[PDB]
């Protein structure tokens, strides 16, 4: 596909000196057309940084640049802050009508405050069993990065059907927040003496747990 | 000067045409051309179509051949943004571009994004105007046993989205959070929002669960108190 | 009738396009006057061909043609009514009977950069030859050892199109020159510009 590239993430600190490369599949970037590469905001509107090679944009800090250097065309930024933590794109302009984006790379400063995730799970409560549905509902907030995991077991045994998950989004502390839902039936729900919720934070486990007859 | 307004999103049944606008201010839209891009919920954004000269080319899309047609009004200064007979491989809150220049060089449709945002949202399901299901959220006191206590109120079944949810009318804020939902095994939406409050507020203080969805206009005021499991 | 014609625009020229899209305009029925064109600047190049400067304006025509674009500053000498190089058979060119004016000189304050002003390309590939007074918009990947490849443009087969940098800190091969081509026709109707 002419999908092109995207690096999953990069890591720096702050207050130095960040890169970021996306290369092509075909290896021609040698097309001097148009490379741009655009700012993301998750949940708002993004702008420009950048319209050709290193041509830039109004109204911007200096301290970024960018411009193809080596056979793949790149980006170079310095003195980083936490202006934009979000990922960007990089866009080229192939095939007269035809554009190409990429799924982003998501730059991530490490020069933050850090916590442990806060978990709390809650069964569901009588009136929603009478209703003869049930859903568990374990929610997940004050963490940072959001890069976590969750597997949800009844008794023993994690179950993957029946689960959805839902992406940590920001705070207004600047740290990050999620949950998940799984909808099984309450004659399901009563026939395991205990449920158990898990959550992995860079490899830190949490554990929660249920317990059906304790409701009753 | 560059400002743009735009209208038509909502939520209707897949197979029937819609018709969206993307109406322009502060300049001609018609003096020269622009694009516009659609952005899926969490997956990245990918390009839809790209204006011309307001006369020259229709360009679109490989995925959209034969489906899409684009249109404008150069007398108004708005550009119609036809979306005929919906299907739920396409539902984004795309939103317009602004391109206008005359002097350049043409290799390419070029002058990409440079002011985006306050824009409408789209989307497409195989649903109706069906009433939302409310409950309650209840803690038990193991988890109040504590200087703060948190509350909720659960939303279901509801359609289409959005659906206004809030907190004591808007009057109390504090320590109100709202969860994204998710789709579920069936399609469906639900999703909960958990006020946490410190634990010198239970009983004295009325809390109270909004809910309006506005296209059935029901309106619900759910009573959220801690259980009174007095066992 | 002794009014000025619209050359300012042609002259200091707000800005440029590239070498394909050689910037075709048409301007008629003013009063023509090459005194205004007389030399101002240093340049590098005024021989051109057919034509004595002195009577541009006592002998006047009809259809004048007049564009522009960028050069890289080594081949200017190279167009010449049959002369051959690589411009000649796949970018804009001119035939043999050419019978008209030109001036070339070089641009290093405005199109320098701190890394060059890439945004001037120009095409390297084609089929074969190009008949004079010709724009082409061909956008479809160049085949190289035959097996198209259907958009890659990868081995064996090249993109047509290609681009330069213009740094000033280069010798004088590499100074850009703004070049202006100077054409017109004779026709059968009263005459339209001279005075
Ligand atoms: C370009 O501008 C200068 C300064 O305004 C002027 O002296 C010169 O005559 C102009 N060139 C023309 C009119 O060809």
């Amino acid at each position: 596909q002419t999908v092109v590239t995207q690096e999953p993430s990069f890591s720096v600190s702050p207050g130095g000196t960040v890169t970021l490369t996306c290369g092509l599949s075909s290896g021609s970037v040698s097309t001097a057309y148009f490379p741009s590469w655009y700012q993301q905001t998750p949940g708002q509107a993004p702008r420009t940084l950048i319209y050709g090679t290193n041509t830039r944009s109004s109204g911007v800090p200096d301290r970024f640049s960018g411009s193809i250097l080596g056979n793949k065309a790149a980006l170079t930024i310095t003195g980083a802050q936490a202006d934009d933590e979000s990922d960007y794109y990089c866009v080229l302009y192939m095939g007269r009508g035809i554009v190409v984006f990429g799924g982003g790379t998501k730059l991530t400063v490490l020069g933050q405050p850090k916590a442990a995730p806060s978990v709390t799970l809650f069964p569901p409560s009588s009136e929603e069993l009478q209703a003869n549905k049930a859903t568990l509902v374990c929610l997940i907030s004050d963490f940072y990065p959001g890069a976590v995991t969750v597997a949800w077991k009844a008794d023993s045994s994690p179950v993957k059907a029946g689960v959805e998950t839902t992406t940590p989004s920001k705070q207004s502390n600047n740290k990050y927040a999620a949950s998940s839902y799984l909808s099984l039936t309450p004659e399901q729900w009563k026939s395991h003496r205990s449920y158990s919720c898990q959550v992995t934070h860079e490899g830190s486990t949490v554990e929660k747990t249920v317990a059906p007859t304790e409701c009753s | 000067q560059v400002q743009l307004v735009e209208s038509g999103g909502g939520v209707v049944q897949p197979g029937r045409s819609l018709r969206l606008s993307c109406a322009a201010s502060g300049f001609t839209l018609s003096s020269y051309g622009m694009h516009w891009v659609r952005q899926a919920p969490g997956k990245g954004l990918e390009w839809v179509a790209v204006i011309s000269y307001d006369g020259s080319n229709k360009y679109y899309v490989d995925s959209v051949k034969g489906r899409f047609t684009i249109s404008r009004d150069n007398s108004k200064n708005t550009l119609y943004l036809q979306m005929n007979s919906l299907r739920a491989e396409d539902t984004a809150v795309y939103y317009c571009a602004r391109g206008w220049a005359y002097w350049e060089l043409l290799p390419d449709y070029y002058y990409g994004m440079d002011v985006w945002g306050q824009g409408t949202t789209v989307t497409v399901s195989s649903a109706s105007t069906k009433g939302p299901s409310v409950f309650p959220l209840a803690p038990s006191s193991k988890s109040t046993s504590g200087g703060t206590a948190a509350l909720g109120c659960l939303v279901k079944d509801y359609f289409p989205e959005p659906v206004t949810v809030s907190w004591n009318s808007g009057a109390l804020t504090s320590g109100v959070h709202t969860f994204p939902a998710v789709l579920q095994s069936s399609g469906l939406y639900s999703l909960s929002s958990v006020v946490t409050v410190p634990s010198s507020s239970l009983g004295t203080q009325t809390y109270i669960c909004n809910v309006n969805h506005k296209p059935s206009n029901t309106k619900v005021d759910k009573k959220v108190e801690p259980k009174s499991c007095d066992k | 009738i002794t009014n000025l014609c619209p050359f300012d625009e042609v002259f200091n020229a707000t800005r440029f396009a590239s070498v394909y899209a050689w910037n075709r305009k048409r301007i008629s029925n003013c009063v023509a006057d090459y005194s205004v064109l007389y030399n101002l600047a240093p340049f590098f190049t005024f021989k051109c061909y057919g034509v004595s400067p002195t009577k541009l304006n006592d002998l006047c025509f009809t259809n004048v043609y007049a564009d522009s674009f960028v050069i890289r500053g080594d081949e200017v000498r190279q167009i010449a009514p049959g002369q051959t190089g690589n411009i000649a058979d796949y970018n804009y060119k001119l035939p043999d009977d050419f019978t008209g004016c030109v001036i070339a000189w070089n641009s290093n304050k405005l199109d320098s950069k701190v890394s060059g002003n890439y945004n001037y390309l120009y095409r390297l590939f084609r089929k074969s030859n190009l008949k004079p007074f010709e724009r082409d918009i061909s956008t479809e990947i160049y085949q190289a050892g035959n097996k198209p490849c259907n958009g890659v443009a990868g081995f064996n087969c090249y993109f047509p199109l290609r681009s330069y940098s213009f740094r000033p800190t280069y010798g004088v091969g590499h100074q850009p020159y703004r070049v202006v081509v100077l054409s017109f026709e004779l026709l059968h109707a009263p005459a339209t510009v001279c005075g």
